[PDB]
């Protein structure tokens, strides 16, 4: 694809240069909002002086505004220079905007197939390695939807651009209940069905 | 030579009349900008035109204008009105905005010829203002069409523009000169091309 | 708070005076897209599918970050040297699929609440430094401004080999251990 | 606007050289760049914020820095031949992080290498009284002025007239004629015309001038040679109006 952009911090004003190590911290995040495609696309971006978010640009309000005591010098500032706040103002289109043209290419087509596996430990239906999120698990005992009984971990990031999700029922096994774990997930058409007879 | 071309190394236009300069870019970059310096005989380097990538409206100023086409990659400068003035080395220039360095083309030298009203080419033969023995052959108020040669052992300038303000009376001149005792002005530019009706006084 | 369908840091921007050093990396829906190398200047996409079809210039983040070292100089005296707090990080373990012996599977760290980013991740293997199969992400930005990170360790699942992640930050009084097991 | 100095420089082989830049002021980017014949331009580093950003090809010889206000400094240590060039220095505003697309150029410093200074040597200049035929043919009166055997071509040729200088009339051969082609060390000449009416010519009062510039040695550089310690001088010639 073309060379992706970041969002270009502006300069702050300076115009030169115990028990535990001291450490100083400087964060600027450039983000983008996008909401039903591009249609509605918000520009923040966040000047953070340790954990401190100070000073910010919002392009719903379209100039930099101080946050903290310690932004009024640096919003002023970025406020009064025109090459600043032209600048940052485009960034909505050359950042956010044509950076998503190729997240429709990779990310936002990205659908990895969850793995579903039914062990005992309850009853636990692992459902690993998918992509994206949005995902629907139930617990089935005998073409009966479970209701009550069911315990699911939180959502689980990988870290690797893969979640993972552990739904679990407490339920009492027989020689004829058959249960059965449902996923389903955008990259599946048709629902997973993985079964566990006893 | 691969990121900026410019495929012209010279190019020459009559004063008053449009010259356009051709310049084409390679890049992935998705936002850039792109410009032109003008470097005349001084060596300053003058910006005299800036284009965002972002803004496909061609920019303008003033005399100067470029046609930029984002998707042929061109980025051609238009000089309208020329002026003696623009008389200069023409660089295109190309800035991505990830990789961050200006990059200029291989250059393009423009010469504005003048517009001579009224030719009168003569050659006149000056004498030292301290030793009346040196003098110089000067070829002067030839049309602006007329090309000078060089040389051997004898010193020939290229033809110079100059503009009496006062007047707005521009003309053209160059100048020889030669140590050795069988010098002689006639004789001086025979080797570039001197036009029938050209003014020969006697001494 | 901002609820969008999608959110993405086109610039994790990351400066700080011990060291000194710094991160530049972009971020979508919570995930790492690259990291630049800022000692040799190297674009590193997370993914084999990000290297083939995107380009970003690694320059651009090294004009950044130098811009980031003179606004954390100048924010230090406005501060009037007010050094960063040190957050107690949330460390948690476990597998990337389920575990069956003799299968090869993933063990992954979650160091989690991370202020500042600096840290050691270290992972034991029956009581010994393991690095042979180890990588980790950058540091992953956070709504609040702290961040969390993640190793990884490829492994055959056995009866005879239990494991440790080994977590080392300025919050903590001593290195925090956490344990893992196969099923048996 | 970007001020660089020095304007002129003369080295040897081995020598170092160091350049001043100080860029517009409020502009945080100082970019350095080198001209050539041979290479064009060709971008050796820049800097913000008293720290270099980006670099070029260059190698280790070519260094530069930049202080707390933003002025900046460049070096290059054991001077070669190819490093003959015209350098340059451009300033930036950069109130933001990738904001130094738009360069504004300082005048820069044209530095010469050589291998001795034997060669080095200041213009002789003459004057040369318009014809009598001209004035007759045109009424008009052009004055030559011819600036002859100087190297290198460090040099600047002005008019002045009644202790004015004027540029109205002017022309100046845009690079100079090598006198003797052959030779790659061979010293320069250089011609300039003024013209101006015949009434002007004619009135005896006025007072006509050429003055050449020309850059050399210093008067504190070591010269161990049989003539003149070729040091920046002007060398001019003069005419004055004639009735006849
Ligand atoms: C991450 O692990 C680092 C490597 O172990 C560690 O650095 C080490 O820190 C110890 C002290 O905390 C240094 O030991 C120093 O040891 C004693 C004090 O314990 C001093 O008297 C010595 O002079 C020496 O300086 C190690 O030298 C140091 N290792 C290095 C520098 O390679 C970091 O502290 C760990 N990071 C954390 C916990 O955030
Ligand atoms: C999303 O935007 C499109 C236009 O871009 C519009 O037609 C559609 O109604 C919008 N949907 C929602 C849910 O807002
Ligand atoms: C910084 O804070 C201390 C108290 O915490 C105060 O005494 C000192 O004066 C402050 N610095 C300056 C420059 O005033």
């Amino acid at each position: 694809g073309q060379v992706e952009l970041g969002g270009g911090n502006a300069v702050e004003v300076c115009k030169g240069s115990r028990d535990s190590p001291e450490d100083f911290v400087y964060q600027f995040k450039g983000m983008c909002y996008f909401t039903n495609g591009t249609e509605r696309v918000r520009l923040v971006t966040r000047y953070i002086y340790n954990r401190e978010e100070y000073a910010r640009f919002d392009s719903d309000v379209g100039v930099y505004r101080a946050v903290t005591p310690l932004g009024p010098p640096a919003a002023e500032y970025w406020n009064s220079q025109k090459e600043v706040l032209e600048r940052t103002r485009a960034e909505l289109d050359t950042v956010c905007r044509h950076n998503y043209q190729l997240e429709l290419r990779t990310t936002l087509q990205r659908r990895v197939e969850p793995t579903v596996t039914i062990s005992p430990s309850l009853l636990v239906c692992s459902v690993t390695d998918f992509y994206p999120a949005q995902i629907k698990v139930r617990w089935f005992r005998n073409d009966q939807e479970e209701t009550t009984g069911v315990v699911s971990t939180p959502l689980i990031r990988n870290g690797d651009w893969t979640f993972q999700i552990l739904v679990m029922l407490e339920m009492t096994p027989q020689r004829g209940d058959v249960y059965t774990c449902h996923v389903e997930h955008p990259s599946l058409q048709n629902p997973i069905i993985v079964e566990w007879r006893a | 030579m691969q990121t900026v071309t410019q495929s012209q190394p010279e190019m020459s236009v009559q004063e008053a009349e449009t010259v356009t300069l051709s310049c084409t870019y390679d890049t992935s970059e998705s936002n850039y900008y792109l410009f032109w310096y003008k470097q005349p005989p001084s060596r300053q380097m003058i910006l005299v035109i800036r284009q965002e990538a972002y803004k496909q409206q061609n920019a303008t100023e003033n005399r100067f204008s470029v046609n930029f086409q984002k998707a042929a990659k061109s980025f051609s400068l238009k000089i309208s009105d020329s002026q003696l003035g623009d008389t200069a080395m023409y660089f295109c220039a190309f800035f991505g905005q990830g990789a961050q360095k200006l990059v200029f083309g291989q250059g393009t030298r423009l010469t504005i010829n003048p517009n001579i009203q009224n030719p009168d080419p003569a050659v006149y033969q000056l004498r030292d203002s301290k030793s009346s023995d040196k003098s110089v052959c000067l070829f002067t108020d030839f049309d602006s069409q007329t090309n000078v040669s060089q040389s051997s052992d004898v010193y020939i300038t290229d033809k110079c523009v100059l503009d009496m303000r006062s007047m707005d009376f521009k003309s053209n001149s160059a100048v020889a000169w030669s140590n050795k005792s069988d010098f002689a002005c006639a004789n001086a530019f025979n080797n570039s091309i001197i036009p029938e009706d050209t003014f020969f006084p006697s001494p | 708070d901002i609820v969008a369908d999608h959110v993405a840091s086109y610039g994790v921007n990351l400066y700080q005076s011990y060291g000194p050093s710094g991160q530049y990396s972009h971020e979508f829906d919570g995930d790492e897209e690259f990291y630049v190398d800022l000692e040799r200047k190297e674009t590193v996409w997370q993914l084999p599918l990000f290297r083939r079809f995107r380009r970003f210039d690694p320059q651009f983040a090294l004009t950044n970050i130098a811009v980031l070292k003179h606004n954390l100089n100048c924010v230090i005296k406005r501060s009037n040297s007010t050094a960063a707090t040190n957050e107690v990080p949330e460390v948690t373990v476990f597998s990337k699929s389920p575990v069956t012996l003799g299968q090869p599977n993933t063990l992954i760290c979650l160091v989690d609440n991370i202020f500042p980013p600096v840290v050691n991740i270290t992972w034991l293997s029956n009581g010994h430094s393991v690095t042979e199969g180890v990588s980790e992400t950058s540091f992953l930005s956070k709504s609040d401004h702290s961040f969390f990170k993640i190793s990884y360790l490829t492994f055959l699942p056995s009866a005879d080999e239990i494991y440790d992640c080994k977590v080392e930050h300025w919050g903590l009084d001593e290195p925090l251990l956490k344990h893992w097991e196969p099923e048996s | 606007g970007v001020t660089q100095t020095p304007r002129y420089l003369i080295k040897t082989r081995g020598q170092q050289v160091t350049l001043s830049c100080s860029p517009i002021s409020g502009h945080r980017s100082v970019s350095w760049y080198q001209q050539t014949p041979g290479q064009g331009l060709q971008f050796l580093f820049e800097y913000f914020s008293e720290t270099q950003r980006n670099k070029g090809n260059f190698p280790g010889r070519f260094s530069g820095r930049q202080f707390s206000n933003s002025r900046s400094e460049m070096n290059v240590s054991t001077l070669e031949l190819g490093d003959s060039a015209l350098y340059l220095c451009a300033s930036s505003l950069s109130a933001s992080g990738g904001a130094t697309d738009t360069q504004y150029f300082g005048p820069g410093t044209r530095l010469t290498v050589l291998e001795d200074l034997k060669n080095v040597f200041p213009p002789e200049v003459a004057v040369f009284e318009p014809s009598e035929a001209e004035i007759s043919h045109t009424q008009k009166a052009t004055l030559v002025c011819l600036a002859t055997g100087f190297f290198p071509d460090h040099v600047e040729l002005s008019w002045w007239v009644n202790g004015k200088e004027v540029h109205s009339g002017v022309c100046t051969d845009p690079q100079p004629l090598k006198e003797q082609p052959a030779l790659n060390d061979s010293r320069y000449a250089l011609s300039s015309r003024l013209r101006v009416s015949a009434t002007f010519w004619q009135n005896p009062r006025n007072h006509f001038r050429c003055q050449v510039q020309f850059y050399g040695l210093s008067e504190n550089d070591e010269w161990t040679q049989d003539r003149a310690k070729p040091v920046t001088q002007i060398v001019s010639a003069e005419a004055w109006g004639r009735a006849d």
